[PDB]
């Protein structure tokens, strides 16, 4: 009749209100974190189960076009306004 | 050796939903289609060939994935990604009154590994001159300045730009021409008084 | 003005397909999409599925071997926009000169023999080497034990060796930081060598260098495996490490608690009460338990005991807590929860409990966490057997058609259970069709 | 009976940028076989009606390209074998279509395009006067 | 006498499939085109690149599946993806068919820099339309 | 291997033209304009003719990409007239049919 989440716990660790304010993502990537990403993603990913699911994976990967089609996709011409050409 | 299993057509239900079988565009699979369909020119005394092992039913672009039952289901889910057209802009005349500039752009889709079409960089900007603030002198100069781009019957000004590689650069260039042609029609320069009686439009 | 411009709607470029993907569900009579729809190529048994699918997977590796073997035959590009995921890759070092910049290329290309040979030449050349690069080189060598990874083509016992390059380079390090000790301890525990890891931790404490989150994760497993003391002595050591963790102000992650519960499975009786204490601590800290966390809890309380009074209380509280939740992957062992949850339902013989487990699996994308093929077959093996007698044959047949053969191929014993259900339900007219499907 | 409960998860973030209004959208599909274009028009019209677009469909006149090649591989220039490429046309006009509705309609149309046809879109976007023209500057 | 893509009459003992039993002047009258793409439309460019790629697949698929190919391929080009439809005899074991399907899909996709779809329909023998 | 030695020569000729395409264009601009002094134009003629012979656009020859037939080649498909019929009569080209009217 007693919930497993209610009762005595370990009080050694204080309850932390917030996480780290500035994560160190812009630094040298630890090898184990990259390995953790591989292990977490590989289990999650499964072989394609439907035609639609194969499209969305391809679209993210870049195999397929980004509909609706714009013929200038991926070519910004060095980000130059019309003045550098006129 | 290995044998051939019976086709799934036998196990297909009478009232099963078709679009679940074909979610995307797929070629005509004879085992996956319960419909007995025959095509091909018949023999002198015979019937057209069956749906198994027939190439004529494979060349055709099938529309099994766009059945009307599936179309309503497909479109209704897409209705979330939409916003209504303002009701006040019902008549086309009011559209001109509240929006006097229309811009024409083109996008091209073709089968291949590349999307780059050099004909997609064109931008056509059309402006009705009656909606601007041109004076009697300024309007006459603008017509004499822009040349053949102005139609005397419909009073529409068409500016077409092709030099910029991208449609966004052409659009910025096209609007640049419109604004510089208006700020220049109001500068009554000194030499403008040297008008000849044969150059008068009226 | 009498016109109001409506605000635009912004969506990602792949969300439009997912809207259409929602309308279409799985097909009952269709073979898995990975395999061809042709009858001659449709798999006929669970044995064929492993043979067929791995044959196709070997095809991709076979082709990619050719692509990487002869890069010059695939350098032509006619793709617009560019697709960087189709260009051939390179494994040989693009720079054959002896320099620090070229050394980093071999480190990042999963090359160990090339990196160690080049590093020795760099040291003999007299040029200085950055500490982070030295640490990065150690991590590559420590993880594989100074060996090469698994490539396409060129258990018992301690894999860690005393005469190893990892210890040799570590001693040669002029400056050693906290990370250098942290990565060395984790490798030792991973390679079933916790005796050296615990000794290094004592040296780490003498250096007054704080340990990161992952270091305490390995230490807790290390302390239990090193010695064979009683639970009370082990528990004191476990609590001792946690007190040291607070002193350095280190917040444990989700995996820190999961490995504790997994190791507590050995103490099938004495660890029942301490396991609940750790679970409540996770809620207080803020780390939401994943599927793997509940997986170790149910198995610890589930033993070969006739009453199962404690286990019933465990599962009932969990399922209500997990009800109506979508779970994201957060642990390498998250895939083993669904198979283990069905094991509990097999003994308890609770059809209603199984539906809550199965209902959770079908919510959102939680179905991707079922596990491997044999785990999927086993998960549906226990679940389908429960559907035979616990429910009316009219609904059991509907689940029989939907689950088989679209999801899994039935086992011989599973067919026996189906036959028993028909006999009890006083229906023998379906027997000829069962044999045909058999 | 067993179905995946609530397998839908798209998000539509409504930002603050005003939507783009298109005065009229023109779609011109070109292909080799009339039957494919006849079916494609029905698919486009049915989807357009459900979204509430009030489209109009007309058939532009077709054009035929012809050329002549020699028959044999040596001499015999009095015998020719001719060939012909037929491009059939079909135009679907869209009027009073917002930018947000334009994006979904086009991409839904484009993804279901048959292999034997292609299309061109002419979008007549409308907008107010430029800032320099609107704001009085001599 | 015309001889383009024709099979000559020889008694009544030689089987002929539907594709080979019709003269070339019957194209777009009784039989369709084995390949469909945008390149040969009225105002569309990039028609030579499609043609050479089409011929290569006629030579690659014929050589990848020796003897077990029934008749000509059907190539459909939608968006940037390439679909290849084939008729294959029941010659190789299913393990080899999936190996070649996996091998063909990866090699062509990394060669033409476009996704490739390979759909197979298996028949017991060559389909006979006339004679026999 | 290209189908013939003649085809190989054309590839070298096209490759050489591409390298000197921009350099030829800049120099050829001086010659084709009458506002520059005649003395400068004579010097330009010497330099433009000092470039390698193969780097000339007019020397490029359009052949068939399959059989390398120097003439009888349709520019759209870049194929010889014999090969084009061979592909078209089998139905292997989309939208190409025997003309009847
Ligand atoms: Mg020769
Ligand atoms: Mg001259
Ligand atoms: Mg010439």
């Amino acid at each position: 009749r007693k919930n497993i989440f209610k009762g005595r716990r370990l009080n050694i660790f204080e309850p932390q209100a917030v996480t780290e304010e500035a994560p160190e993502t812009e630094a040298v990537p630890s090898l184990w974190d990259i390995e953790f990403a591989k292990q977490l993603a590989a289990v999650t990913e499964r072989p394609f189960q439907n035609g639609f699911e194969e499209m969305i994976q391809w679209t993210k990967e870049g195999k397929l076009w980004e509909f609706p089609i714009n013929n200038e996709a991926g070519f910004d011409d060095d980000g130059s306004e019309f003045h550098e050409h006129i | 050796r290995r044998k051939a299993l019976p086709p799934r057509t036998e196990k297909m239900a009478v009232d099963q939903d078709w679009p679940s079988v074909y979610p995307v565009a797929a070629p005509f699979k004879p085992s996956a289609v319960p419909l007995p369909v025959r095509m091909g020119y018949p023999v002198k005394r015979g019937v057209p060939m069956a749906k198994e092992g027939n190439l004529e039913l494979l060349k055709i672009p099938n529309f099994l994935h766009l059945t009307p039952v599936a179309i309503k289901r497909h479109c209704e889910a897409l209705k979330d990604f939409c916003t209504e057209w303002p009701a006040a802009l019902d008549s086309d005349e009011k559209c001109e009154k509240h929006f006097p500039i229309e811009i024409d752009t083109a996008d091209y889709v073709s089968a291949g590994p590349s999307i780059r079409n050099p004909k997609a960089r064109v931008v056509t900007l059309r402006v009705k001159l009656s909606s601007l603030n041109l004076d009697d002198h300024a309007k006459k100069k603008l017509i004499k300045l822009v040349g053949d781009r102005y139609c005397k019957s419909t009073d529409v000004l068409t500016i077409k730009t092709d030099r910029c590689p991208l449609k966004r650069q052409n659009y910025d260039y096209a609007v640049y021409l419109l604004t510089v042609l208006y700020h220049e029609s109001w500068k009554t320069e000194e030499w403008e008084k040297k008008k000849t009686e044969a150059d008068m439009e009226e | 003005e009498e016109v109001v411009i409506p605000k635009k709607k912004t969506w990602d470029k792949v969300a439009i397909l997912q809207a259409l993907a929602s309308t279409v569900h799985r097909d009952s009579t269709a073979a898995p999409y990975v395999f061809q729809d042709d009858p001659y190529l449709i798999p006929t048994s669970s044995v064929e599925s492993h043979s067929f699918l791995l044959a196709k997977k070997s095809g991709e590796n076979a082709a990619k071997f050719i692509i990487n073997s002869y890069p010059k035959y695939f350098q032509k590009d006619i793709a617009e926009p560019h697709i960087p995921c189709l260009m051939p890759e390179y494994f040989e070092p693009q720079i054959e000169d002896v320099s620090e910049a070229a050394l980093q290329e071999r480190i990042k290309l999963r090359k160990v023999k090339a990196s160690v040979d080049m590093f020795d030449q760099l040291l003999q050349a007299g040029t200085t080497v950055s500490l982070e690069t030295t640490n990065s080189l150690l991590d590559l060598l420590c993880y594989y034990g100074n060996q090469e990874p698994s490539a396409n083509y060129n258990h018992l016992g301690v894999t860690w060796r005393t005469k190893n390059n990892a210890e040799r380079i570590f001693a040669l390090m002029p400056e050693k930081n906290a990370h250098s000790y942290c990565t060395m301890i984790r490798g030792m525990v991973k390679h079933q060598a916790p005796t050296q890891a615990l000794n290094l931790y004592t040296v780490l404490l003498n250096n007054r260098l704080r340990a990161d989150v992952y270091t305490f994760n390995s230490l807790i497993e290390a302390t239990a495996l090193v010695v064979n003391e009683k639970f009370e002595e082990k528990w004191n050591n476990i609590l001792d490490l946690l007190k040291q963790m607070v002193t350095q102000n280190v917040k444990p992650n989700l995996q820190t608690f999961n490995t504790i519960l997994k190791c507590l499975r050995r103490f099938y009786a004495f660890g029942k009460l301490p396991a609940l204490q750790t679970l409540r601590e996770m809620k207080a800290i803020g780390i939401e338990p994943s599927l793997a966390t509940y997986h170790y809890v149910i198995q610890l309380f589930y033993q070969h005991e006739s009453p199962s009074k404690g286990s019933s209380l465990i599962i009932y509280d969990i399922m209500n807590e997990v009800m109506g939740k979508r779970f994201s992957p957060r642990d390498p062992d998250d895939d083993m929860f669904f198979q283990s949850a069905m094991r509990v339902c097999s003994s308890l013989r609770d059809l209603e409990l199984a539906y809550q487990v199965h209902g959770l699996l079908n919510t959102g994308d939680n179905w991707k966490l079922i596990g491997s093929d044999h785990r999927r077959n086993f998960y549906y093996s226990k679940f389908f057997n429960l559907l035979c007698f616990m429910e009316q044959i009219d609904v059991t047949l509907k689940w029989y058609k939907d689950l088989i053969p679209s999801v899994f191929f039935p086992h011989s014993q599973t067919m026996i259970d189906l036959l028993q259900a028909l006999d009890v339900a006083n229906r023998l007219d379906m027997v000829p069709q069962i044999w045909k499907d058999s | 009976v067993d179905v995946p409960k609530d397998m839908t998860k798209p998000e539509i973030t409504i930002s603050d940028e005003p939507d783009t209004l298109y005065k009229r959208l023109s779609v011109l599909v070109k292909g080799h076989d009339k039957a494919v274009l006849d079916s494609y028009e029905y698919f486009a019209v049915l989807a357009a009606k459900e979204l509430g677009i009030s489209i109009k469909v007309h058939e532009p006149p077709r054009k035929i390209e012809r050329f002549t090649l020699l028959k044999s591989v040596h001499i015999f220039k009095k015998h020719r074998v001719q060939y012909e490429m037929r491009t059939l046309y079909r135009c679907l006009e869209l009027e009073h279509l917002t930018g947000s509705t334009a994006d979904v309609y086009l991409e839904y149309i484009q993804r279901n395009l048959p292999e034997g046809v292609a299309m061109e879109v002419t979008k007549t976007k409308l907008e107010q006067l430029p800032e320099h023209i609107r704001k009085p500057i001599w | 006498k015309n001889r383009a893509a024709r099979v000559r009459v020889s008694k009544g003992d030689k089987p002929v499939t539907y594709e080979e039993a019709h003269a070339p002047h019957y194209i777009a009258h009784r039989k369709g085109w084995l390949s469909l793409h945008t390149g040969n439309l009225d105002g569309e460019d990039h028609a030579a690149e499609r043609t050479v790629e089409d011929v290569f697949l006629r030579k690659f698929m014929l050589g990848t599946f020796p003897g077990c190919l029934a008749d000509q391929l059907v190539l459909k080009r939608r968006a940037n993806q390439l679909e290849i439809c084939a008729l294959v005899l029941r010659q190789l074991p299913p393990h080899k068919f999936y190996f070649l399907v996996g091998y063909s899909e990866t090699l062509l996709s990394h060669f033409y820099k476009c996704p490739v779809h390979l759909h197979l329909q298996t028949v017991p023998s060559k389909v006979v339309y006339k004679y026999i | 291997y290209y189908v013939d030695w003649k085809m190989l020569r054309d590839v070298k000729r096209r490759k050489m033209a591409y390298e000197y395409a921009d350099e030829r264009l800049r120099i050829n601009s001086l010659r084709k304009n009458t506002i520059l002094p005649k003395d400068l134009q004579e010097v330009a003629d010497e330099e433009i003719a000092s470039l390698p012979r193969d780097s000339c656009p007019v020397r490029i020859r359009n052949r068939c990409v399959m059989t390398s037939r120097p003439r009888g080649v349709k520019r759209r498909w870049r194929l010889s007239r014999i090969v084009f019929r061979h592909l078209a009569d089998h139905g292997q080209l989309s939208g190409v049919q025997r003309a009847m009217w």
